[PDB]
């Protein structure tokens, strides 16, 4: 038998988020992500209430941003530890829940305040320049131009999740997978280009 | 306005406290040993 | 004879949701979908009054959204379980039901209440505008620039389903199958593989 | 002769619907649609004054809705039975009457209403402030973007039917077929696969 | 308004009395063997 | 408006409580051994 | 209006009394005795 | 303006002092010893 118990689908376990990072919730987050990584403070509770025992280990994460919720979706990408003398790297794939819900609940924040102010204030203008054009017998174009650019700068900014410093978040495995060591690792991979046939 | 409420029910969310990652790691530390106890 | 008795088609079994997920209500629901899983907690009922007992075993799902009747429909990916000294992990296949009926029941929320505001009143200045622009003899661009602006930002957002804490559930298998141990599944692909012709 | 007796086109049998499912009544329903399941709860009623005993089994169905009728037409996905020790499952063809009538009978619900509600109040704005942008000698705009966005948003509604609890249904085996054990198929299957020629 | 008539005759529909399906299963367990008899 | 009627029946949907899912696990947990009993 | 005639000349139709098809079998089992005799 | 809040919570951020890089290997070398100590 292995010293490694057979880690199932659904097995969860508690963690702190060590560093954080600022989820790009844009139409294309899941493609232009931040990484954040977090450290292990519990004991992962296999399904039929067994628990086994991985605490300071380390999981790279890869993120990015969903603005209706306002939740950051995760995905994690791999899992590190150092037990003893023996070394632990592996991909996995799992997600993370914060307060019993999915992702990381959070914020929004925008930069376009005093650009937008600018934008209108310009437009303001144009209309009472308008308003001023209109009255004959029987400014617009400044606005007109620095509202356009103002509008062209000013659509860059997209929203920001800002999530990180300490929070309590909870890791869950969703695919099952074996934990195994490094040199393990080695070994089997040698093993397998034997073609002992 | 939005036709269907516009608010939500849990009404908690995190707190960037501005706190250096170094420091995380070293909170995290010492936690899980006092949580295990 | 197994010990796994054969899992008939329609087996119902009702359940606890452990974290829950925001359902993407959108029209594109069913691609980008949020993952949520749940615990057993009580006996799966076979067709003819036969039972099984599965408990504390752990579901993995992955649900979206369906705005028009505001429940959750969810899909189940795999079964895990840890009986005893033996481990379950399978693929299957079925769908949960709440207060008897397909899906979760929950309700939709929305964050455009703000930006609508906002553009509302853009709008509304470059109605009063317009109707001073009238008044002449025998603000407005600011407000369609602004205007056009919040309209493409506020579409991005798409209706959300809060569903998740500790809600009560019931799970039904929609196909057949049958019960078998990794070590069990192990055995038969070597067997497969050996081509005992 | 087997223990099964041969069940003929047509032959009819009343049921209990165990939980129901929320018919997606579109141009589109006979595709996205979502599955339900009724419990037998009388003897199958065979043409000639016949009858057989199977109580307590369970059938999968995969329905969708029709609003011109306001009934959910079913399509019958598997028939499930244990009977004693040996286990029934098999793909069959069918469909439910109620009431006497092909499908089941039902209402349709829309969620339109203050989204309508909201465009109508917009669009009245609009016409209020045309026709004051009318007199003139010899608000508009935010009425006719939001009333744009709130047909765009409105118009991803669809009909829905609500249908299930513990209403009384009956099945019909629109397409005859033989009832046989899942020991005896695989026991065919491989006599099949033997290619005894 | 339509030009045919716009109602129906049966007039009787489903009731959905908002019941745990798993009721519903001990529902049509008793129903069976009293109906049966 | 909808012309027809734009109100179910059921009337009852879900209550998310902020529940952390760490006390999910453990609120099923003791649950099931009471309803078996 | 319809410059042919818009009437028929049968003018007798079914007549769907809610009826459960379940008696509709049974109906249909007694009068067959009874019509043949 | 943006509908939703526009300010951060850190308010913290980097200080250019217009410092040359060749006194910023000297400014870490020195540190490192005496955070090690």
């Amino acid at each position: 038998k292995p010293r490694f118990p057979w880690i199932s689908s659904g097995s969860f376990v508690e963690a702190i988020v060590v560093e954080g990072a600022d989820a790009n919730a844009s139409v294309t987050g899941d493609k232009n992500t931040a990484p954040m990584q977090l450290r292990l403070t519990g004991k992962v509770q296999m399904p039929n209430d067994e628990e086994f025992d991985l605490t300071g280990c380390f999981v790279t994460l890869e993120a990015w941003g969903d603005v209706s919720s306002e939740r950051a979706i995760v995905r994690s990408r791999s899992i590190s530890c150092k037990l003893g003398d023996d070394d632990i790297d592996q991909k996995i794939a799992g997600h993370v829940s914060f307060m019993g819900k999915n992702g990381i609940k959070g914020e929004v924040v925008m930069r376009n305040g005093q650009i937008l102010l600018y934008a209108g204030g310009a437009g303001f203008l144009d209309g009472i320049g308008k308003g001023i054009e209109k009255a004959s017998s029987t400014v617009s174009s400044a606005a007109k131009t620095l509202s356009d650019y103002y509008i062209k700068r000013a659509e860059q900014y997209h929203p920001v999740i800002p999530i990180g410093a300490g929070n309590e978040v909870t890791l869950v495995f969703q695919d099952g997978f074996q934990l195994e060591t490094l040199e393990e690792a080695r070994a089997k991979a040698a093993a397998r280009k034997k073609q002992n046939q | 306005c939005a036709g269907v409420k516009s608010s939500f029910d849990c009404d908690a969310t995190t707190s960037d406290t501005c706190m250096t990652m170094t420091k995380a790691n070293q909170l995290a530390r010492d936690k899980a040993a006092k949580q295990a106890g």
